[PDB]
């Protein structure tokens, strides 16, 4: 299934661009869902990355699931508005997927030489 | 409160190259500025971890710029600037360009950043792989050289005046009425700074032994 | 195919493809204004290197000023006194009254209403007066130095200071009456230059552009400096990516900038202007001769300057025209190793082709006042 | 900046030295295509062969460079001077900035031997 | 000693509001005008016109 | 006509252009003798730092004027480079390009100074009586 | 076609008093078929020009 | 409490969602009302009234050549060497105006004589390329040159834009008595 | 306009100020030439005066202080001969 | 002001601020596997001060890695000084932090009707 994350089209809010989305908890859970799934699935345990953004999604996905109203959770999240929390959740889901591939886990690739991060002491 | 939060930015910074340590050689913290120490090949997925994460949303490249040290290998070192207007922070990334082999560009992330991209080649001869309209902005069409580099002189090369006999504008070698004097000989020769206190937190430096 | 014919659109050459009226895609050129004076200051010291940032960004030249005198104060570990600190607040809020005096009223001219250019004039001319009191010279005054503040105030300058604070609020509402509720001025500019709020990030825009769009930042109040922390502000932010609403957050901000005049000219306390020490800026001329080591000092920071720690900073305020920032790099010297300014209408400029795609041809010209480009910054 | 100006191309980097060998050539192609409106554009004095064998011979001045990646400066550089000079950009005084021993004789007296040249000590 | 210094109560607050205070009358006391002193032209019209006839026909 | 009558076109390019608008501007109106700033005659005014860029753009500009002209030299970074003497894209003044024949010095030189240089230059037009 | 029926309004403005009560009604029915000839031309947009300027609001759509 | 983390206690303030905006028929005034605004141009005549007062009343305009505007002492124009009382010529070839100049226009030679005190051979500014900073009368600690508030001095050539040793003497001898006027009332704030 | 004299100076010059304190952007202070020569526009303005023209000498000069400003300086040419001497 | 230039009891050095400046706290990928091994001199982790020493000296001459820092960290250690006690991300810190107010009715610059608000 798909699931639109920003209407481009219909009532302004105060950031211009961004216009009311109708819907927002079941496209913000269902997209939550997708992050949980993708992480536990391409990352592995060991990692800082998917072991934050783990908990991450998952102490942001039980304010979701478990209050009603758009104001409260709004507040409760922190971040700014519904809209622009399923946008930046979409982000965060982008670039989960994109970390499968980029694999920053590993050890670095390119050590730097030895006279390089020298500056003026 | 400011001791605390350079103290808290310290930890910010730890926690960012944890999260990625394929790509993350250094940071360095001085007076609330966060510089990450980042290879070349390693601009892209950095830049995209700073667009993209919801701890890490910067959002908005605000200038970027390469300074050049000459006596390192590696000549320019490409220094980038961010800030999360949510979050309301700033973030610094440093990465490393000779004059001959490029860094990649984000101007596939930051729209507004080709701009600068093609500023600090001009004045730098940096290269940015993967940018359309690579090409001089805000120096002469003609010229030769990039000037903000250390190699190049003050005045330049060539100066520009009106030949009669061609009935146009004539450039040549370079000739003036005043000759430059830097009074930069005649510099203090006592060390005039000390080497100053630290501002690292009890948590970050390492333990001594018993 | 499409076949679009180019045309040459202060000075600045401009490249417009034009398929009959619309734009389909533009080119600005800039360049030919390009002085050099980023690699001047590396071999000045930074007394020197002072002037060298009301000759950039002239309009508003105080708070240009101000932002390399204050990336060499947090590249020095020293601090500018109280009286310091409310003092050059003060000059630049009447550094951005007439920063947007001159770009409301050209705007104003460049969509065609001729009376307002004239009228801003006037009242520019008393800030003038005001700055030709306090400095030497009109427009382009050195009066913030990197220590503090270059010397005291006149005997009788903050009255005149209230004088002309009184007076303003009317003369400004007289200048707003003919303009706001005008359907001509409404209606060329109200679906013109509309900038959406994920791409006023992604274009670095800043000021009262990123503030057109709903985003409320600002670093007077973010991330507060010099005496805006003690004084008590307000901002306003539009709601329509629209250029009307950049014209009217700039009606606001004269507005904001007249009442932190007023409340500086009430709490100004009495202190040192210039800081403590003679290390870093010079001993009065009462006492340079007198005494020995004051003599020793001044000749000192004249043959030689001061010298700064080795470091590196980005400090970043707001001008009127957004947000400008300079990035210093010390070598531990008394020239500076590198000093790059972030214009601010180098990104307004650099975001136009994304911006002005669609718009008529005199579309093309009431999008070009807000983003203010006065080619002091642009090319530099 | 969504949309690039008109000849440019994305500068990208080639891993081979045929590949760079083969653009190169092709832009050697533009260069001497274009050449006929270098003439009428820039209101020159002369020929269109002079104009060709000056392209000729500013690339036979880097013919013998073995380093792959100063051959892909030297190309990003060329592609930049076509670019400048396909449009209206640089202007008929910069564009004869690349004529200079056409134009005119300086006069005479130009040294050959350590005689000539130190009668006034190198000039 | 010599500095200048604000007053020790202060001055007095400017003003930086909006001053617009309103002046014009309500649109339809102006309509109801503008109707009355058209309909009492097109008296005066018409009536001069049906008085030009009868000179037309008296001629 | 030509003695009553001054239309200078303006090539103000930095710095004094501002300052060339204080002419225009209420106070300094020199409105009355008629010297109007607000913009095909025969004088122009070079005003702010001419760069490497822009001289043939200068003297394009001076070259598509009627043949009794004259030009007139604002400021200091217009003659003699000024403040930015020694940078590499600059021109040291307008003498390498157009003939100039009064100079009013002064970085940003009041308008006092400019309309100053105005009268001086309208006494050696007039003693010229071409 | 808008200038040139005011020409063929011209002949009735000057004899408006012999061709009373029924070159009125004549008139008024020129005017009304005219009137739905300019109802075509504004229902139809036909002076307005368009541009290319808007994004056509379309939702971001995942997966 | 805790916050989500990628999250902080800057949410969206109380009331930053902002309503829709109101229909046509959930507006206050009448659609006739609205017209008569719309056809009568009510806020046109309200510009055209604020230009027609600012017609009559009295204009900012001030004659150049016989009134010159409000100025102050601190004000910097053409350069002056001055003179001591019982004519001495003061700049004791100190050599610190040189070093400070932001544009290099300052050029001294230096030469002392059989008496011990030190005098200047050549003293130039280079007019083309001052800035007036006034850093030159800042630097001096004899007080030896100023800034006079002259900028009544445009000129024909560039050659007399060369000021030398006499004609900046000449200028210290011309204004003086209004020069150490200035210098007086600005003392206390220097 | 209702002018003032407050001042006759060396070269010839009347110095006439009017329209005072009332009102704050009126200019107060003004010259009348006595030369209406003919299309010209040089006038020697003695240097004390021009200053009192510039809102910035409060107090009014006189004209025996002026050509005792001109005999100084001529006392002084003869001072500085014999200093150069 | 006086009570800088007092002639009692004014040593430079006390008053001295551009000498006590503070210094970049660099920190290298090594000095990190420090900090998650050794410990700290807030909680170190280090006993026996001689062979302390031996064992700072293989991770100063590159013995452990970064990634086998991490994998043989505790989750003590990882909720402790890598992410927050909560198991969470750090935020993006800012300085001073600012909270916005709106201003809404009378004391707003522009009525309901203009679309600026005047926010605080
Ligand atoms: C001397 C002191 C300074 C005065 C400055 C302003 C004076 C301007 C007066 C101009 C009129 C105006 O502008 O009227 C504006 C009015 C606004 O009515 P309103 O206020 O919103 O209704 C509220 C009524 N109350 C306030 C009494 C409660 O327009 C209108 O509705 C109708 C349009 C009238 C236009 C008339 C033009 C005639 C053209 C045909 C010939
Ligand atoms: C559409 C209109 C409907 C409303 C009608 C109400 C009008 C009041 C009746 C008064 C009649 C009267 O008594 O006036 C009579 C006058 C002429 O006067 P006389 O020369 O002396 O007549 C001669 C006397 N004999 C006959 C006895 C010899 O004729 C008029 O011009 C009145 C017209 C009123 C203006 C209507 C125009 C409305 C605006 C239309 C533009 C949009
Ligand atoms: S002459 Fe002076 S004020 Fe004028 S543009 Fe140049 S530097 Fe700026
Ligand atoms: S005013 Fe400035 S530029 Fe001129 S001589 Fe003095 S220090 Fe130099
Ligand atoms: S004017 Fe002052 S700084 Fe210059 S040589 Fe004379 S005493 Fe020295």
């Amino acid at each position: 299934q798909s699931v639109l994350v920003q209407m481009r089209e219909g009532t302004p809010i105060g950031l211009t661009g961004i216009y009311q989305h109708p819907n927002p908890r079941p496209a913000l859970i269902a997209l939550y869902e997708a992050t949980l799934k993708e992480l536990q699935d391409k990352h592995p345990k060991d990692s800082v990355y998917r072991q934050s953004i783990e908990n991450l999604t998952a102490h942001r996905k039980q304010i979701v699931e478990d209050n009603e109203v758009s104001e409260v959770i709004e507040n409760k999240i922190g971040a700014g508005l519904i809209e622009e929390v399923v946008i930046q959740a979409h982000e965060e889901l982008e670039l989960a997927k994109k970390m499968s591939e980029w694999k920053p886990w590993e050890e670095l690739e390119e050590k730097p030489l030895e006279d390089q991060w020298v500056y003026f002491n | 409160r400011y001791l605390q939060h350079v103290s808290d930015l310290h930890q910010y910074a730890k926690y960012i190259m944890a999260a990625l340590p394929k790509y993350i050689q250094g940071f360095s913290v001085w007076k609330d500025e966060l510089t990450l120490h980042v290879a070349p090949s390693a601009v892209i997925p950095v830049t995209t971890f700073l667009r993209d994460n919801t701890s890490t949303q910067y959002k908005s490249i605000i200038d970027i710029t390469a300074v050049d040290y000459p006596s390192r290998e590696n000549r320019f070192e490409v220094v980038y600037n961010f800030l999360s207007v949510r979050h309301n922070s700033r973030i610094r990334l440093k990465t490393y360009a000779t004059e001959v082999t490029p860094v990649p560009s984000i101007t596939c992330l930051y729209e507004g950043a080709n701009w600068f991209e093609r500023e600090a080649y001009d004045m730098y001869g940096v290269f940015f792989e993967g940018h359309p309209d690579l090409r001089r902005i805000m120096t002469d069409y003609g010229f030769e050289g990039h000037p903000l580099r250390k190699d190049f002189p003050l005045t330049g090369y060539t100066e520009v005046r009106w030949d009669e006999e061609k009935r146009r504008v004539v450039y040549e070698p370079l000739e003036l009425t005043q000759a430059f004097r830097n009074f930069s000989a005649g510099s203090t020769a006592w060390e005039p700074v000390g080497p100053g206190r630290d501002d690292r937190p009890d948590s970050f430096k390492l333990p001594t032994p018993k | 195919r499409i076949r679009a014919f180019t045309i040459n659109f202060g000075v600045l050459r401009l490249i417009l493809e034009l398929s009959g009226e619309e734009i389909i895609r533009s080119d600005p050129h800039v360049g030919l204004l390009h002085r050099g004076t980023e690699k001047l200051i590396e071999y000045k010291t930074y007394m020197q290197a002072l002037p060298y940032f009301d000759r950039l960004d002239y309009v508003s030249m105080m708070t240009n000023e101000q932002v390399f005198s204050l990336a060499v104060e947090k590249l020095l570990n020293v601090e500018v006194p109280l009286r310091g600190k409310y003092i050059r607040t003060m000059f630049g809020e009447i550094t951005r009254v007439l920063n947007h005096l001159m770009s409301v009223c050209s705007h104003a001219m460049d969509v065609g209403a001729l009376t307002p250019f004239l009228w801003g004039f006037e009242e520019r001319e008393k800030l003038m007066e005001f700055y030709e009191r306090v400095s030497g010279a009109r427009l382009h005054a050195a009066y913030v130095r990197p220590g503090g503040v270059s010397q005291d105030l006149p005997a009788g300058l903050l009255d005149d200071i209230y004088m002309w604070a009184t007076q303003f609020g009317d003369r400004l509402d007289e200048i707003e009456e003919l303009l706001t509720d005008n359907r001509i001025w409404k209606l060329r500019t109200v679906n013109i230059g509309t900038v959406t709020a994920q791409d006023a990030l992604n274009l670095g825009l800043s000021g009262p552009m990123l503030r057109g769009s709903g985003i409320p930042f600002d670093i007077r109040k973010n991330a507060p400096y010099d005496a805006y922390d003690k004084v008590d502000f307000d901002v306003p932010v539009g709601m329509n990516g629209d250029c009307y609403d950049r014209y009217l957050i700039r009606m606001a901000e004269f507005r904001q900038s007249l009442r932190i005049i007023e409340q500086c000219c009430n709490d100004m306390p009495a202190g040192a202007v210039k800081v403590e020490d003679f290390k870093i800026n010079s001993p009065p001329r009462n006492l340079m001769k007198e005494d020995m080591e004051a003599l020793i000092h001044h000749f000192l920071l004249y043959t030689k300057g001061y010298s700064v720690p080795p470091g590196e900073t980005y400090t970043a305020i707001e001008a009127p025209k957004g947000e400008m920032g300079v990035y210093v790099v010390s070598d531990g010297s008394e020239r500076p190793y590198k000093c790059k300014i972030r214009a601010p209408g180098f990104a307004h400029l650099g975001a136009f082709d994304h911006i002005a795609r669609g718009h008529f041809l005199p579309d093309a010209v009431a999008i070009i006042g807000t983003m203010d480009l006065v080619f002091g910054e642009v090319d530099r | 900046a969504i949309i690039a100006t008109a000849f440019a191309e994305t500068v990208k980097f080639s891993g081979s030295k045929q590949e760079l060998q083969k653009r190169t050539l092709a832009l050697y192609r533009q260069f001497l295509r274009g050449a006929p409106t270098f003439a009428d554009l820039y209101e020159v004095q002369f020929s269109i062969p002079t104009i060709r064998t000056k392209i000729r011979q500013e690339f036979e001045r880097h013919r013998f460079v073995d380093d792959l990646s100063i051959q892909n400066v030297l190309y990003a550089k060329g592609h930049m001077e076509y670019q400048e000079c396909i449009n209206f950009w640089k202007q008929q005084a910069q564009f004869l900035k690349y004529f200079p021993e056409e134009d005119d004789i300086q006069g005479r007296h130009q040294p050959s031997n350590f005689v000539d040249k130190f009668l006034k000590n190198r000039a | 000693v010599g500095q200048d210094l604000p007053p020790v109560g202060g001055y007095e607050p400017v003003q930086w509001r909006r001053n617009l205070p309103a002046r014009g009358f309500r649109p339809l006391v102006y309509l109801a005008a503008l109707c009355g002193i058209c309909g009492y032209g097109f008296y005066r019209a018409l009536g001069g016109i049906q008085e030009r006839r009868e000179l037309k026909r008296e001629k | 006509a030509r003695q009553g009558s001054f239309w200078p076109v303006t090539f103000g390019l930095a710095c004094c252009a501002v300052e060339m608008m204080h002419v225009s501007a209420p106070r300094y109106d020199q409105d009355r003798l008629g010297i109007i700033f607000r913009a095909q005659s025969d004088i122009m005014i070079v005003a702010g730092t001419l760069t490497n860029k822009m001289a043939p753009v200068l003297r394009q500009v001076y070259d598509q004027m009627p043949e009794p002209r004259w030009v007139i030299s604002m400021g200091s970074c217009a003659n003699g480079g000024g403040y930015y003497h020694f940078s590499y894209s600059v021109v040291r003044g307008c003498d390498r390009i157009v003939p100039v024949d009064v100079y009013v010095p002064g970085c940003p030189p009041t308008s006092e100074a400019l309309m100053y240089g105005v009268f001086q230059l309208q006494r050696k037009m007039r003693n010229t009586k071409i | 076609p808008f200038d040139l029926e005011i020409s063929t309004l011209l002949p009735y403005v000057m004899s408006i008093y012999l061709v009373s009560n029924y070159g009125f009604t004549i008139v008024l029915l020129f005017l009304l078929i005219l009137i739905i000839g300019f109802v075509y031309e504004i229902n139809t947009n036909a002076l307005k020009i368009n541009k290319h300027n808007k994004p056509n609001t379309d939702s971001l759509i995942y997966k | 409490n805790i916050y989500a983390g990628g999250s902080a206690a800057a949410a969206p303030p109380a009331g930053f969602r902002i309503h829709r905006p109101a229909t046509w028929e959930e507006s206050e005034e009448g659609a006739l009302s609205k017209a008569t605004k719309y056809f009568l141009l009510a806020e046109m005549f309200r510009g055209l009234y604020v230009v027609l007062e600012q017609f009559f009343r009295a204009p900012y305009t001030i004659y150049y050549p016989f009134e010159k505007g409000p100025v102050s002492p601190r004000f910097r124009g053409e350069h002056a060497l001055r003179r001591y009382p019982s004519g001495e010529e003061r700049c004791i070839a100190c050599k610190l105006c040189e070093a400070i100049c932001p544009a290099l226009a300052i050029t001294i030679d230096a030469e002392e004589r059989i008496d011990g005190s030190r005098r200047t051979t050549k003293y130039d500014i280079d007019m083309t390329k001052c800035i007036y900073c006034g850093y030159c009368q800042e630097s001096c600690p004899v007080d030896a040159i100023v800034e006079t508030p002259n900028v009544e001095y445009a000129t024909e050539t560039r050659e007399e834009l060369l000021y030398n040793k006499e004609k900046l003497l000449a200028n210290g001898d011309k204004w003086e008595l209004e020069l150490q006027y200035a210098l007086d009332a600005d003392a206390p704030y220097r | 306009k209702s002018k003032y004299f407050v001042g006759y100076d060396l070269d010839g010059n009347s110095y006439w100020e009017f329209k005072n304190v009332n009102n704050p952007g009126r200019y107060r202070r003004i010259v009348e030439p006595a030369k209406p020569d003919l299309s010209l526009v040089d006038h020697k303005i003695p240097p004390q005066w021009v200053q009192w023209l510039r809102f910035t000498r409060p107090h009014h000069p006189t004209l025996e202080e002026l050509i005792a400003d001109k005999q100084r300086q001529e006392l002084l040419q003869a001072k500085i001969a014999a200093y150069e001497a | 002001s006086y009570p800088t230039n007092d002639i009692a009891e004014n040593p430079y050095w006390k008053r001295d601020h551009r000498r006590a400046y503070p210094q970049t706290a660099f920190f290298d990928q090594k000095t990190v596997t420090g900090l998650l091994e050794l410990g700290s001199e807030a909680t170190p982790r280090i006993a026996d001060g001689e062979a302390g020493t031996k064992a700072l000296a293989n991770i100063a001459n590159g013995g452990v890695s970064f990634t086998q820092a991490l994998g043989k960290s505790s989750k003590d250690v990882i909720y402790g000084e890598v992410l927050t006690v909560n198991g969470l991300p750090p935020v993006a810190p800012t300085l001073a932090p600012k909270q916005w107010k709106i201003i809404e009715g009378e004391a707003a610059i522009y009525p309901k009707g203009y679309p600026c608000r005047t926010f605080h």
